[PDB]
DNA sequence: CACGTATGCTATAATGTGGCAGTCTGACGCGG
DNA sequence: TCCGCGTCAGACTCGTAGGATTATAGCATACGTGA
């Protein structure tokens, strides 16, 4: 009843050739001018050797069979850059190589966010600093103690463990059981709730009847500025462009809107009342 | 009352205008299953009258 | 429940026959439980874990 | 009525068309700002409507016929 | 965008490629410094659109002048951000995948479509085994699966010419390769050759899987996925917790599984891998595709942080917590508010305290629209800022636009409709919402800090429907029966009670007063007690004929109190109604009377001024408890210390041999079970009376105004059983194994419990509180698959036209009438013109509503049996006429067309069993003087001279002069009757006697016994006594029995002197007598018995408790049509029988009919003893066994009316047995949608042929058509569906996925390429729309009209 | 050029995996 | 057809409180876009 992937891979494994020294040269010296047979029968051979350190992997970021993949992409490259002239073993250099694919892989997929090794590294160092500290210091590590340890700055050690924060689930719930789950309590915020969509529709609408209630040479210039009639929000000097063409009469015409518009915000009962808001 | 977004705002603007009249729309919870139902590679068409 | 034995049965349950199928449990406070039990047929069967 | 609408349903009968009925003609009220029948005396226009059914002023077919009066003087007038 | 229907088919490849906006090649969400999405991934703005309204990413093109204007530099279109909502994406799958749902979901399409088991596939897809796709050489023809070592084989042997392959590109060539046309006749051939029953079912249902196939354009190869659809970003979001952290949905996580591994392929075939690796790739990848698909289906779900498994798609959809159930059958709402509840007894009924807070918060729109209206704001913020503020003048407009403008109160759990009513809002100071108290009954509402929900109707329509169908006053009757339920209680009848009651002289005996002013002026001057007993003048006003009131002048003898209560009384109603001392029984009779009399209005100012009096003059009275209101009985340590001596010298002759544990069992709680019945009728006898007054002169006696003596007898609170353990003895405790204990309390709550009886009583009172948490959820669960059942019966039709009558009998079970036949007739339209005996003038027409006043015509003239007019045998399509259902219960009129009846059906079978979440039976003593009628009974006479019962099914009637049924009785089997048929027997005598306990097997003929089987150890067991030596048998069943003897039936056989059989009188049938488990024999074989004898005793431990616990289930299994263990037996066609062939002792029944040549033969159970004989003429559905009756097999051969009777009585009996009224005409509706559906033989004009299961509706409107025309005539025959399957067979598939099982009606939807028309109501609620019904029905059908034409 | 982000390369031999589910329960089908 | 794992179900609102963990080497050469 064998169903399980896992199982059937490592049973596929198991019924392979083991090789030997010499055999590994013979093979290695066909390989590396090309022949087929050669590359399958090392890298299938050698397929006990990635499992051996993708068992001894597990539990940090993705599965055992994920581990196992990323490792005999290791095992590939390996068997291509293999030097049998070197009297040195074949499993020592393709150790180097099935760990240095599982870490990269264990680096990128894990973390929800794509993070950079750059920084990755560098939080390496923090973190086993922590451990020596927290060893000597029966409490743990704070930020500024590590920074100190390290002859970095507090604000690139903070930055750093802040990139170390991992990602809830929303899909999650939170109350005792499944009550409510974190989507449920959250907000959509970019959203305006239907009060405060009103309220702007309101204004909006205001100015429209406030445009037609000042002069029409006070809402052609002050309007066209802000962009509240026109196409383009200008500037000062800019509302020469339309027929204006002025910069001293268009400032004093700008403001004159404004004052007298500031009257009909203290008439209709705002002015200090909307001054809070 | 409840998902219908166009609609909640609109019959709100109404109501302080005064009018107490609806203007239906369609429940944004409905428009999520029918992309979660296409998410599994079922399609599923509104048919036209 | 106490790491220990315990001898139980299903009173009917099982088969309208309506056999009573005694079993027994052996319950560590750290391993996988050791289960006797009876068959209709009176054939006595062993489930490990 | 102010405390119960058993009268209104006597009226037209179905209690379903009773509020669609009421619903119609509260609408002009609210929207078109037609004239109430019976005197306002601080009621809201959901309780008018009902008056006026009660007392029978107020129906689907009645509703209909001034519609199409109303409908048919606007006919006359763009014409 | 207003559509007409939604269809549901398999996604092509291509399909998928056309709603995605490009494909997602790589995992990367966003970028950790600028958190903005990364270029080809997860959330790409490239794809899925900007993440700030028309705003590209790189920033160049901004505001809402840039429109659709897609930024060259970064690839991003300048729309809203609300388009990530709405756009999809794709991903390119190296290899095929299968979509689990089509494999997984059983039965399963993939596996159905190819005739091969899931196990093949499944070796295929895991890469264990290759599957042979296509060998020209026989020699491998088709699915034939090959090991590894297998394919080496014939690789070497033949090769090329035979095509064989692995994973799930093998299936997909194998599905391509099927032609769905050539199987469909190579199928329909090999039915025709050679149909083998079970076999024909799987073939004719691949046959219709194939046409369904052909017909939905769907495409087999599209269940293998090549194109894998991408989510929207803001359906599966990535958002900024306030911490700085982010949190994101599990959605995120499954696509990135699949992404990595699908590339990770893509690079392993660009490097030319070794075979073993690819397959480990393509192993990894469907497992990533299935679990972001369906996690958990395809075996361990993938876990993710916790441990908890990843929430996949399927799962969003499914669960209860689904979309469905959670937020589309029902939503948060807005303009929605709770509070604590209390008392508002100054209310009137259509009002309610609704505190200034909540009030101002919900009306915040209304206001700031008078505001602005009356210039007193002078925009919006302005508004919301003087409401901020909460400045004076705000108050004065928010009380103007509360006015007259109706709330919704809402309590849970809602089980019925008036769980919901609108009232009219009083605003009041304070946190509280204030109930009025007659409603409480409808909310089951009680004021120990219960909340309730508030919600403003917005708009004019709303309005109306709240104030019009939904206010307080409108709902007074209850939907479910016609009872009503707004009625006063506690202090409000305590005081009225007080006022009517009558005591002995008191003040002003026997004075004589001017009417009921002069009685009040009397009292409140202090010269009269309310319970003086003086003749007033009071004037009543009863109806004439017309509508004009008559007036009436007379001196009544009742007392000062009740003469000014006839004060609040209106004209109309008779003095007699305040004459009684008045209970809540009696008022609400009094409501009702008023209401159907008077009319609304004045029952609602009738039912205020009730509430006002009875609250006035209850704080006027002031009774209360004590320690010495509860008396004890003084001769209660006698009939203790008796009993105890008693119990004590059956302990004592327990060692001495007369006695087994069950035996003294029995004896020890009969006799405490007669002390405490004993002592509480003294107890009662010593409270209820026992009033020592001195009348006038001399002593008497009158009823006791003890406190709790009023409060149990006024039924005000407490019932006798409560003051049974208050001041009386508390009884026998029964054990949680539902045994009793053998020693009782004696002592009382009064007295004190000792440790020992506190601690015993905790077992029932926890099992009482355990059962009301958790059995709640079934009794729930009924309701709600009731209400999925029964969505879509509305009443289309005023009238169908039928002549059809489901005919109805008096419910006289018990002696005491249980239901009169008025009132179970009472609001039904009569079928057939049935007049009086005399048949020479009609006395009643034919569809004409049954009012109160026919009802009572009815009883002078005593009709027994009417048919009339029910839903079930109602002829309208898609829904039932106003004339077959008959009155609204909740109206007291005939029931409006539109009205959504079945859900009200639902609601009020489903509320009772919700809310609800004497074995004395030996004589037979006849109550009132007449004849013996015994119907269904065959007895032989015994040596006594006595006639023993033999039959079964026994109803022995009380018959008077005239010869009407009166009084029933079922007599048992093993019963010694008193006097034999027609007989004259007097009022009180004892007519019957038998043993409640034990069930003897009675034996007809005369001779000895003889032991057949009965091998001790093998069948039975042997136990034996002293001195002499007394053994005794008893029958151990297959249950305890040996393998040897388990093919051995063990049987007391009758043989005679010369050791012959001796026959049963006129029959071949030699007598033997089957025992069955635990049959204990006294007597040892070779004994001469007599006829009529006691052979066997069988136990008959009755452990039941008479409770909903155990009648709920019972309810659901009739609802469900579960087959019992033993159905009964029943004649198929009429016509003659003899018998013919036997296995052993197995009959095989032989019926040979009349007119009809062709035989029906039936194989039957040796031990299963038939109620006919041999060679009689029996109709359809004659009772041939003994044992229960599967409601399929009435439908089958009775009909509709029988089966749809059996269903009413068998789930009314629970009911009834709980005190609970349900009207039969809404079980009558569960059932009409139990029988929704129809089999169908030979073909008629359309595509029946055999066997198709169609519904009954529209086979019915093809057959209608056909008669017109002619064609292919097409028999049919109904089906009974039970609720679950029934709702799952309607013809929506948004209301059967709403239901349950959603993933597997999706799949057969899908494939079916299904249209849903949008016919239902959940169907409508679901898309937000009007309901087909009550408002909406208007509206409704003008769209039907509108499909005519434009 | 440069900062951030990525791919790269190293040689004693080493070459088949392994943390829980705690038996819920009546119900109703789909392979042997 | 029958013993048997498999799969699908199990009232309605209110509340409370926030939330976790692990570790992946040192270094240089490299590819990508803005100034
Ligand atoms: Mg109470
Ligand atoms: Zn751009």
């Amino acid at each position: 009843r064998v169903l399980d992937a896992t199982q059937l891979y490592l049973g596929e494994i198991g019924y392979s050739p083991l090789l030997t020294a010499e055999e590994e040269v013979y093979f290695a010296r066909r390989a590396l001018r090309g022949d087929v047979a050669s590359r399958r029968r090392m890298i299938e051979s050698n397929l006990r050797l990635v499992v051996k350190i993708a068992r001894r992997y597990g539990n940090r970021g993705l599965a055992l069979l994920d581990l196992i993949e990323e490792g005999n992409l290791g095992l590939i490259r390996a068997v291509e850059k293999f030097d049998p002239e070197r009297g040195f073993r074949f499993s020592t250099y393709a150790t180097w190589w099935i760990r240095q694919t599982i870490e990269r892989a264990i680096m990128n997929q894990t973390r929800t966010i794509r993070l950079p090794i750059h920084i990755v590294k560098e939080l390496n160092v923090y973190l086993r600093t922590a451990r020596e500290l927290s060893h000597k210091l029966d409490h743990e590590p704070s930020a500024e103690e590590i920074a100190e340890q390290l002859d970095k700055p507090v604000d690139d050690v903070s930055r750093m463990l802040r990139l170390n924060e991992r990602i809830t689930s929303v899909d999650t719930p939170l109350g005792g059981d499944s009550e409510k789950a974190l989507l449920d309590i959250l907000a959509d915020e970019k959203e305006n709730g239907p009060e405060d969509t009103t309220q702007d529709d309101d204004m909006k609408q205001s100015i429209v009847k406030w445009l037609f209630e000042l002069n029409a040479k006070q809402r052609e210039v002050l309007a066209r500025r802000f962009g509240l009639l026109g196409y383009e929000a200008a500037t000062l000097e800019d509302v020469g462009r339309e027929i204006g063409l002025t910069r001293e009469r268009v400032r004093q015409i700008q403001v004159e809107g404004l004052r007298r518009l500031r009257e009909i915000l203290q008439t209709q009962g705002l002015n200090i009342e909307a001054l809070f808001l | 009352k409840s998902d219908d977004v166009n609609g909640r705002t609109k019959m709100y603007k109404n109501i302080v205008d005064g009018n107490h009249q609806m203007e239906p729309g369609m429940p944004e919870s409905f428009n999520v299953l029918l992309k979660e139902i296409r998410s599994l590679g079922i399609n599923i068409e509104l048919e036209d009258e | 429940r106490s790491p220990g034995v315990f001898f139980d049965s299903d009173k009917g349950k099982t088969h309208s026959s309506g056999k009573v199928l005694y079993n027994a449990r052996i319950i560590p406070y750290r391993g996988s439980w050791l289960d006797f039990e009876f068959d209709p047929k009176d054939n006595l069967f062993v489930r490990i874990d | 009525a102010r405390v119960t609408v058993q009268d209104a349903v006597e009226k037209i009968g179905n209690r379903f068309d009773l509020v669609l009925v009421a619903a119609r003609r509260a609408r002009q009220m609210q929207v078109g700002g037609k004239d109430p029948l019976v005197p306002e005396e601080n009621d809201k226009t959901t309780v008018i409507a009902l008056r006026e059914i009660e007392e029978g002023l107020i129906n689907n077919q009645i509703l209909d016929v001034r519609e199409r009066q109303e409908q048919q003087e606007q006919e006359a007038a763009e014409l | 965008e207003e559509f007409d229907a939604i269809k549901i088919a398999l996604a092509s490849p291509d399909m998928i490629r056309s709603w995605s906006f490009g494909e997602v090649k790589k995992p990367e969400t966003i970028n950790y410094r600028t958190f903005k999405p990364e270029r080809d991934g997860l959330f790409c703005a490239r794809i899925f659109g900007p993440v700030k309204d028309y705003e590209c990413l790189c920033g160049k093109y901004k505001r809402l002048k840039h429109r659709g204007v897609i930024c060259e530099k970064c690839g991003v279109e300048v729309t809203q951000t609300k388009v990530r909502r709405e756009r999809m994406g794709h991903i390119e799958l190296a290899s095929p995948t299968a979509h689990i749902w089509f494999l997984k979901s059983l039965p399963s399409r993939i596996g159905l479509l190819l005739d091969m088991p899931l196990r093949d596939i499944e070796r295929v897809l895991y890469f264990e085994s290759y599957v042979v796709i296509e060998g020209g050489m026989t020699n491998l023809e088709r699915q034939q699966i090959l090991t590894e070592e297998q394919y080496l084989d014939a690789l070497e042997e033949f090769g090329d010419e035979f095509d064989a392959k692995m994973g799930a590109e093998a299936i997909q060539a194998l599905l391509k390769s099927m032609d769905l046309e050539q199987e469909c006749e190579q199928l329909r051939e090999e039915l025709n050759e050679t149909n083998s029953e079970t076999k024909r079912k799987k073939l004719t249902k691949r046959i219709k899987l194939l046409e369904a196939f052909v017909q939905s354009g769907n495409k087999p190869e599209w269940m293998i996925l090549t194109v894998l659809p991408v989510l929207p970003p803001d359906l599966r979001p990535l958002v900024p917790l306030d911490g700085g952290r982010f949190a994101t949905s599990d959605l995120n996580d499954l696509y990135r599984r699949v992404i990595n591994r699908n590339n990770r392929l893509k690079r392993l075939l660009d490097l030319a891998a070794p075979d073993i690796i690819v397959r480990n790739e393509k192993r990894m990848l469907q497992e990533a595709v299935d679990a972001l698909l369906d996690n958990g289906r395809r075996g361990r779900a993938i876990t993710g942080s916790n441990k908890r498994p990843l929430k996949s798609l399927a799962d969003m959809i499914k669960g209860k917590q689904g979309r469905f159930r959670q937020n589309l059958l029902g939503k948060r709402v807005d303009y929605s508010g709770r509070s604590v509840i209390t008392v508002g007894p100054y209310l009137r009924l259509h009002q309610c305290g609704l505190p200034k807070k909540m009030a101002l918060e919900l009306f915040k729109p209304f206001i700031y629209g008078k505001l602005e209206l009356r210039g007193l704001a002078t925009t919006i913020k302005a508004a919301k800022k003087m409401v901020e503020r909460e400045e004076a003048v705000v108050w004065d407009i928010l009380d103007e636009v509360i006015r007259e403008h109706p709330v919704l109160l809402n309590r849970a759990p809602t089980l019925h409709r008036l769980g919901i009513q609108a009232f009219e809002p009083v605003l009041i100071e304070g946190k509280a919402i204030q109930l009025h108290p007659l409603v409480c009954a409808a909310y089951n509402a009680d004021f120990d800090g219960d909340q309730m929900a508030v919600h403003v109707p917005l708009t004019l329509e709303a309005q109306l429907e709240a104030r019009a169908l939904m206010m307080s006053t409108n709902n007074i009757l209850s939907p479910a029966n016609g009872e009503p339920i707004i009625v006063p209680s506690q202090d409000v009848v305590l005081g009225l009670y007080y006022m009517t009651r009558d005591c002995v002289n008191a003040k002003g005996e026997g004075m004589v007063l001017t009417g009921p002013k002069e009685a009040e002026r009397l009292y409140r001057s202090g010269l009269a007690s309310l319970h003086a007993r003086v003749k007033v003048r009071i004037t009543e006003y009863e109806k004439d004929a017309n509508g004009e009131l008559v007036a009436k002048t007379s001196l009544k003898d009742t007392t000062v109190g009740r003469a000014i209560l006839w004060m609040i009384v209106p004209k109309g109603l008779p003095y007699s109604i305040v004459n009684q001392a008045l209970g809540k029984k009696a008022i609400s009779k009094m409501l009702n009377t008023c209401y159907r009399i008077l009319g609304l209005k004045p029952t609602v100012i009738f039912a205020d001024q009730i509430m006002y009096t009875g609250f006035a003059y209850a704080a006027r009275s002031g009774a209360s408890v004590g320690i010495d209101d509860m008396v004890i009985p003084e001769k209660k340590h006698e009939i203790i210390s008796e009993a105890e001596a008693e119990v004590a010298e059956i302990q004592e002759q327990f060692q001495s041999g007369l006695v087994t544990a069950g035996e003294r069992y029995n004896k020890v709680i009969d006799i405490w079970a007669a002390a405490n019945d004993r002592v509480s009728k003294a107890m009662m006898d010593n409270l209820q009376t026992e009033t020592v007054i001195n009348r006038d002169g001399q002593e008497e006696k009158q009823v006791s105004f003890n406190s709790i003596y009023m409060m149990a007898d006024s039924g005000a609170r407490g019932s006798a059983a409560q003051i049974r353990q208050l001041a009386g003895m508390r009884g026998l405790m029964a054990k949680p194994d539902g045994s009793i204990i053998e020693t009782p309390i004696t002592a009382n709550f009064r007295e004190g419990l000792n440790v020992l009886q506190y601690f015993i009583s905790t077992h029932g009172a926890r099992k009482g509180l355990a059962d009301t948490a958790l059995k709640t959820a079934n009794s729930g669960y009924l309701t709600r698959r009731l209400v999925d059942v029964a969505q879509d019966l509305v009443v289309t039709e005023d009238d169908c036209g039928t002549h059809e009558g489901i005919m109805m009998t008096p419910v006289i079970e018990g002696g005491d009438v249980k239901e009169p036949l008025r009132d179970r007739v009472l609001g039904r339209v009569t079928a057939e013109d049935v007049l009086k005996p005399g048949t020479a003038d009609i006395l009643v027409p034919r569809n004409t509503l049954l009012h109160e006043q026919w009802c009572d015509l009815l009883e002078e003239n005593s009709v027994d049996a009417v048919k009339v007019r029910s839903v079930v045998s109602c002829d309208t399509d898609f829904g039932v006429c106003a004339h077959c259902y008959g009155r609204d219960l909740a109206r007291g009129h005939i029931i409006n067309k539109g009205e959504a009846i079945g859900v009200i059906a639902a609601q009020s079978i489903g509320e009772p069993g919700t809310q609800l979440t004497a074995a004395a039976e030996s004589s037979i003593q006849v109550k009132n003087k007449g004849s013996i009628k015994l119907s269904n009974v065959k007895s032989v006479v015994n040596s006594s001279g006595k006639l023993v019962i033999t039959s079964r099914n026994t109803e022995l009637k009380l018959i008077d002069e005239f010869g009407r049924t009166k009084e029933s009785y079922k007599v048992p089997y093993g019963a010694v009757l008193a006097k034999g048929d027609g007989e004259q027997v007097a009022g009180g005598e004892t007519v019957a006697n038998w043993d409640p306990h034990t069930m003897p097997v009675i034996t007809e003929v005369s001779g000895f016994v003889r032991f057949t089987d009965m091998i001790d150890g093998q069948t039975i067991t042997r136990q034996t006594d002293e001195l002499t030596g007394l053994s005794s048998l008893v029958v151990l069943d297959s249950a305890e029995r040996t393998a040897g003897g388990k093919d051995l039936r063990p049987a007391l056989k009758i043989v005679d002197a010369q050791g012959n059989d001796v026959l049963i009188p006129g029959t071949d049938m030699p007598a033997q007598y089957f025992l069955p488990g635990k049959a204990i024999v006294q007597l040892e074989d070779g004994v001469q018995i007599s006829s009529g004898d006691t052979l066997a005793r069988i136990p008959q431990e009755s452990g039941g408790t008479k409770d909903i616990t155990g009648g709920l289930p019972r309810v659901a299994d009739l609802f469900e049509a579960r087959r019992p263990k033993e159905p009964a037996i029943l004649a198929e066609i009429s016509g003659i029988v003899s018998f013919g062939k036997e296995t052993k002792g197995k009959r095989r029944l032989v019926i040979t009919p009349v007119d009809g040549s062709d035989p029906y033969e039936e194989m039957i159970p040796k031990w299963r003893q038939l109620n006919v004989f041999e060679g009689e003429r029996v109709e359809r559905g004659d009772v041939i066994s003994d044992g229960p009756e599967a409601p399929h097999d009435i439908l089958r051969l009775r009909g509709v009316h029988a089966v749809t009777r059996y269903i009413v009585n068998e789930v009314q009996d629970v009911y009834r047995l709980q005190g609970v009224k349900i009207n039969d005409k809404h079980i009558e509706v569960i059932v009409r949608q139990m029988l929704r559906k129809a089999t169908i033989v030979n073909a008629g004009s359309s595509d029946f042929l055999e066997g198709e299961q169609v519904e009954y509706s529209r086979v019915k409107i093809a057959n209608r058509e056909l008669e017109a025309n002619g064609k292919v005539g097409a028999t049919y025959s109904r089906d009974l569906l039970g609720i679950t399957k029934a709702s799952l067979a309607t013809e929506s598939f948004i209301s059967a996925a709403s239901f349950q099982e959603t993933t597997r009606v999706l799949t057969e939807a899908a494939v079916a390429g299904k249209r849903d028309e949008l016919r239902g109501l959940k169907e409508n609620v679901i898309v937000g729309r009007l309901i087909p019904a009550g408002t909406g029905y208007a509206y409704h059908q003008d769209r039907m009209r509108r499909r005519a034409a434009g």
